RNA sequence: GGAUAGUGGCCUACCAUGGUUUCAACGGGUAACGGGGAAUAAGGGUUCGAUUCCGGAGAGGGAGCCUGAGAAACGGCUACCA
RNA sequence: GCGGUAAUUCCAGCUCCAAUAGCGUAUAUUAAAGUUGUUGCAGUUAAAAAGCUCGUAGUUGAACUUUGGGCCCGGUUGGCCGGUCGGAUUUCCAACGGGGCCUUUCCUUCUGGCUAACCUUGAGUCCUUGUGGCUCUUGGCGAACCAGGACUUUUACUUUGAAAAAAUUAGAGUGUUCAAAGCAGGCGUAUUGCUCGAAUAUAUUAGCAUGGAAUAAUAGAAUAGGACG
RNA sequence: AGGGGAUCGAAGAUGAUCAGAUACCGUCGUAGUCUUAACCAUAAACUAUGCCGACUAGGGAUCGGGUGGUGUUUUUUUAAUGACCCACUCGGCACCUUACGAGAAAUCAAAGUCUUUGGGUUCUGGGGGGAGUAUGGUCGCAAGGCUGAAACUUAAAGGAAUUG
């Protein structure tokens, strides 16, 4: 989520060891660390561009993603850099031989680097835990804004 | 079928076989498109158009001798209502209704036809509000019903 | 209904209606059979000798013995127009 | 019955049949061009109008609506086409 | 409204040949009951039939003869193992030597013994005998 | 296609519908309320044994006429208490009050016998030892 | 940040208002340790699994700890309750 | 249902029947039960359609979008021969399957690495009057997949396969004297050893991997904020 | 809670009948019956028969809409009309005859197209009593409505048809 300051904590925000030698003058300011998830997932540009900080950010951070990887659909976006997500899918009841509607709710981590609203497909990846809850983080948009603009005022 | 009744009327138009044509209509989508909009600009619904055509004029099928159907030269055009027109007549009617259900509590067969008319208006307006053609969160209320059409 | 090797097996192939093709069994006491004669020169009808026809105590009863007639003695070659194929 | 051409019905027993359990569906009305000889061109004019179709110079009136067919004025002439 | 298409084209079939009629009108047609109605021909189970065209959702006659006792169809498009299908065959077709399970596959529509031969699986569709 | 949803993701449906019909099996709502091991004087056991507190002369019912021999017992871990039927002719003077007996179902699911009206039990053993044995001559019944 | 072998509201501080639910959350019951399996034989099912193998939990009930590579151990200790 | 005086049911004697080192009885559960019904019930009068309509969840939901035709290679059953000293393959023949083409036809994609394959061909030719046949470098196939970049509308189904504990189950082999079992055993020079074994299957829901692209969903270009360059 | 309160008339009081007669029949007649503003939510609220869709069979009436017709009648001068007549077509309330078919039958054009058992979907029943009882919850001013068990008892209860 962030939005705006950068340092709008109590403790200093920073990069782990990405030392600025305030001695050499340099155009960027600070040095920024970064890295690509692998799998093939590009780390989107907003992520080298910007200047948020977040530890949990999977191209950015100090996380790793491993394991498996799902997708779902975003449901609630209340929570500041964290979402839910929710992943339906249908349950084989044999003896009737048909399938009943189920689904689970998954938190998810959800870097700056990524805007997400209410509704927008997402993929996500396997996480050391990071919360209580959160065992997964986002790692790219499969959407968009689901036609919001085609949506406006009269001819 | 037949939504809030258990009228089983079969009546409707039988449009014809022949997509094109009528040979014996001379006359050209130059011609008629331009009547489509005259209309459009007096105020009629494409509905009325389509009738005001079909008999003064020769317009059988205004799809036909224009690929296109009269709503979307309309659009096209922007003579295109704030919402659509069976949207607006629904509305226009359940106001009106409202309206004798107002003037005579005492009416009890009239708030069932509100109800009824209303559910169709919310079930409709759902569907446009699916559709792109109304803003999500396009909402029916009889305290501002009455505004939307006049 | 042969079996292993050729030898027809099981008894009785039966008859069929010749207006639906339906098997016509024993205890189809409704059905039919009826010869109709094969004529030569100058009137006279050459005996022993008929075009044969099945009906099904079903058709029968459904009413339709008299025109599935029709249709079948007129296209096989003894009737000339009667009946029509199309309605 | 029990055995006939769906494909090719007769012409006057497809005619009486309803315009939608034809074989093909079509509709059964008809377009005309009417005139009331006080003026020289003629318009034309749907069979069921609904419409109370003005003439095109003169506002004198042409034919009323129905149930169905509409009802001509006094002295017109048509044909179908 | 109406819910299976087929449904209604299978049961029609059905219909006409109880009441020893020759030829049935159906209404509205598919690529589905075409698929279907073009399997049971390949095995006498009917004459032709004539896509009649209104410019809408289509018509069939088809010409039938009498080798048919019924054709009906599965009414959910249940999930066949290939394993299964013996299990679908034996418990609604006469005897294991005549008559078909149509059903439906990636590799399409065909009756069981040719779905058999082509070791394909899907949803199951219907059956002739 | 009157009733049952015939869907293929109706399944859900399908189960709770089941689940909540069983509860009309007579034999399905006695198993999961425990209706052995809340009511029936038994735990929900084969056996009980009991104290025989008074030898009682039930009459059968009609259209039957007869006096059917019958022991009324307080079950050990129970202190419920419950009549029961002492089989074969004699075997009433087998038992004697105080004495310890075992009783056992009728085998008529609860449900009593026959023309025994109430009792829904009937005796197996007196003393540690057998009606049966005793009743024949096979074994003597034990002291005090 | 502290604590841990180490992630982690695991704990603390500051901050925010979130998290779950008729696709049954939350609560109640279970004469409930879970599995491999067992019984009943057209099939579909129904019922059962304390119990020879695998996993977990316990050592009269709780809690705490020493030693140690490994125990919150009970044929170790300490305290309370019985 | 028997017994209220000739009891085919009680108490016995005789005789008889059923299962038999075993056979009653009690409780539970399973089959019989299509009396819990997915397969598969019933509901006018036997138990059961809510007085009525709206309606959310839920389930359900008309038709239509590469079809039809042409050529190529190579498989496995089966016939009619057997060439052979029980089984063998060539051409002849069916029939049923798999693969790749060309028909206006993404195969995601550019950048080499590779080539396995012919429009090649460079000579000619074992040899049946030759397109029956393959070794064979010098202009001319992509994709068979490497690895590096840049990017991919979502799903359900279904195939095949991996990853898998044993005992249990199904089941092969072996004559524990039989059998339940067990996993042994079997040959001899039985005086200094020879040897076959200790299979196979099922193991599904989920997750993984691969083929298919029917059926059923999803997304797309309409205030063009479209698509290619 | 107002108003209204002709009538008929729960209650009650009477005349009679009767062994009795708290009744039936007769008289008086409170509430009620009607209406407004609020409640209540139940009837054998019935077709004892869910709704949507497809298909399967003959007949004559009728109700509404429609198309056709050198139909009849209205006369005026012939039409226009209106009503009637005949054929067709949709959609109604129904009746008739059938039996392809169904069913335990009575019967049923659905209650048919089901062991040749699957178009979609909702709801209810699972032997009889106990009992719509107890308990909790809830709605109601009340009366009561909705939801709704067990123990225990029991070999039947029940349905259609036949002969008596
Ligand atoms: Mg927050
Ligand atoms: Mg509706
Ligand atoms: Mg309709
Ligand atoms: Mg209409
Ligand atoms: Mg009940
Ligand atoms: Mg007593
Ligand atoms: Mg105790
Ligand atoms: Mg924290
Ligand atoms: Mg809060
Ligand atoms: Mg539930
Ligand atoms: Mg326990
Ligand atoms: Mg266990
Ligand atoms: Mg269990
Ligand atoms: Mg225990
Ligand atoms: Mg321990
Ligand atoms: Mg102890
Ligand atoms: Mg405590
Ligand atoms: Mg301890
Ligand atoms: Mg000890
Ligand atoms: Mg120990
Ligand atoms: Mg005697
Ligand atoms: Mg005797
Ligand atoms: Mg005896
Ligand atoms: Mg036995
Ligand atoms: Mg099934
Ligand atoms: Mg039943
Ligand atoms: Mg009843
Ligand atoms: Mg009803
Ligand atoms: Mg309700
Ligand atoms: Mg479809
Ligand atoms: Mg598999
Ligand atoms: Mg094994
Ligand atoms: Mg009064
Ligand atoms: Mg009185
Ligand atoms: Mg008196
Ligand atoms: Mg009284
Ligand atoms: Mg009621
Ligand atoms: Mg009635
Ligand atoms: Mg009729
Ligand atoms: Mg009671
Ligand atoms: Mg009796
Ligand atoms: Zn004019």
């Amino acid at each position: 989520s962030t939005e705006l300051t950068v340092q709008s904590e109590r403790a200093f925000q920073k990069q782990p060891h990405i030392f600025n030698n305030p001695k050499v003058k340099t155009s960027k300011r600070t040095k920024r660390w970064y890295k690509n998830a692998g799998l093939g997932f590009k780390t989107p540009k907003t992520a080298i561009e910007g200047s948020y900080i977040d530890k949990k950010c999977p191209f950015t951070g100090l996380v790793s993603i491993r394991g498996k990887i799902l997708t779902g659909t975003v449901v609630s976006t209340k929570m500041h850099r964290t979402i839910v997500i929710r992943r339906a899918y249908l349950h084989y009841i044999p003896k009737y031989n048909r399938y009943e509607k189920r689904h689970k709710n998954v938190p998810v981590h959800v870097s700056p680097a990524f805007r997400v609203q209410v509704g927008d497909i997402v993929t996500v990846g396997q996480c050391r835990p990071i919360s209580k809850t959160v065992r997964f983080n986002v790692v790219k948009v499969s959407a968009a804004a689901g036609k919001a603009n085609k949506q406006f005022a009269k001819f | 079928g037949r939504m809030h009744s258990a009228g089983k009327g079969i009546s409707s138009s039988a449009i014809p076989y022949s997509r094109n044509a009528p040979a014996w209509f001379k006359l050209s989508s130059e011609s008629v498109i331009e009547q489509i909009v005259k209309y459009a600009r007096k105020g009629l619904t494409p509905s009325q158009i389509g009738v005001l055509l079909r008999d003064a004029h020769g317009v059988t099928q205004a799809r036909v001798i224009t690929g296109n159907k009269i709503m979307r030269i309309l659009k096209s055009n922007g003579l295109a209502p704030e919402i659509p027109e069976d949207l607006y007549y629904l509305i226009k009617k359940a106001v009106s209704v409202r309206k004798h259900l107002e003037r005579n509590r005492k009416d009890k067969d009239a708030k069932f036809r509100l109800i009824l008319i209303e559910s169709r208006i919310h079930r409709l307006a759902r569907y446009y509000r699916t559709v792109a053609v109304l803003p999500p969160n396009w909402k029916y209320e009889s305290a501002t019903a009455s505004a939307l059409v006049n | 209904m042969e079996n292993d090797k050729g030898q027809l097996v099981e008894l009785y192939v039966p008859r069929k209606c010749s207006a639906t093709n339906r098997i016509i069994k024993a205890d189809d006491h409704a059905s039919v059979q009826i010869n109709v004669a094969k004529v030569d020169e100058e009137g006279r009808a050459i005996p022993g000798e008929y075009v044969t026809y099945a009906l099904s105590g079903y058709v029968r009863s459904r009413g339709e013995s008299d025109d599935s007639l029709n249709r079948l003695a007129q296209n096989d070659g003894l009737l000339k127009n009667v009946w029509s194929y199309s309605r | 019955v029990l055995v006939q051409d769906l494909l090719h019905p007769t012409a006057a027993s497809e005619a009486r049949k309803h315009k939608l359990k034809t074989l093909v569906q079509g509709p059964r009305s008809y377009f005309l061009d009417v005139k009331c000889p006080g003026c020289l061109n003629i318009t034309t004019v749907f069979s069921h109008a609904q419409t109370a179709v003005t003439c095109e110079s003169c506002s004198t009136i042409l034919c009323t609506p129905t149930g169905g067919k509409a009802k001509l004025s006094e002295g017109t002439s048509f044909r179908r086409k | 409204t109406r819910s299976s298409v087929l449904a209604d084209a299978l049961n029609a079939i059905n219909n006409a040949e109880k009441t020893g009629k020759r030829q049935v009108l159906i209404r509205p047609s598919s690529k589905v009951i075409i698929k279907f109605l073009q399997v049971m021909q390949k095995h006498g189970y009917i004459g032709e039939f004539e896509y009649i065209d209104d410019h809408r959702s289509g018509k069939i006659v088809v010409q039938l003869n009498g080798r048919l006792n019924k054709c009906g169809v599965i009414s959910p498009r249940f999930n066949v193992k290939i394993g299964d299908i013996e299990k679908w065959t034996a418990n609604l077709l006469p005897a294991r030597q005549f008559g078909y399970v149509i059903l439906t596959t990636s590799a399409g529509i065909m009756d069981h013994e040719e779905a058999r031969r082509k070791h394909v699986s899907g949803k199951i569709l219907g059956f002739v005998y | 296609g009157k009733g049952k949803p015939r869907g293929l993701n109706s399944a859900r449906k399908l189960r709770v519908h089941r689940r909540n019909n069983r509860w009309a099996e007579n034999n399905y709502k006695k198993r999961l309320l425990g209706t052995a091991f809340k009511s029936s004087p038994f735990g929900g056991s084969s056996h009980a044994k009991g104290i025989v507190l008074e030898k009682l002369g039930i009459e059968s019912k009609q259209p039957n006429s007869a006096i059917r021999k019958c022991v009324r017992v307080q079950l050990i871990k129970n202190g419920k208490k419950v009549t029961a039927f002492v089989p074969n002719d004699g075997c009433l003077n087998f038992v004697d009050e105080n004495d310890e007996v075992l009783l056992a179902g009728f085998g008529r699911k609860g449900k009593a016998k026959g023309d025994i009206p109430g009792v829904r039990f009937k005796v197996v053993k007196v003393s540690g030892v057998s009606l049966l044995a005793l009743w024949k001559e096979k074994k003597e019944k034990p002291r005090s």
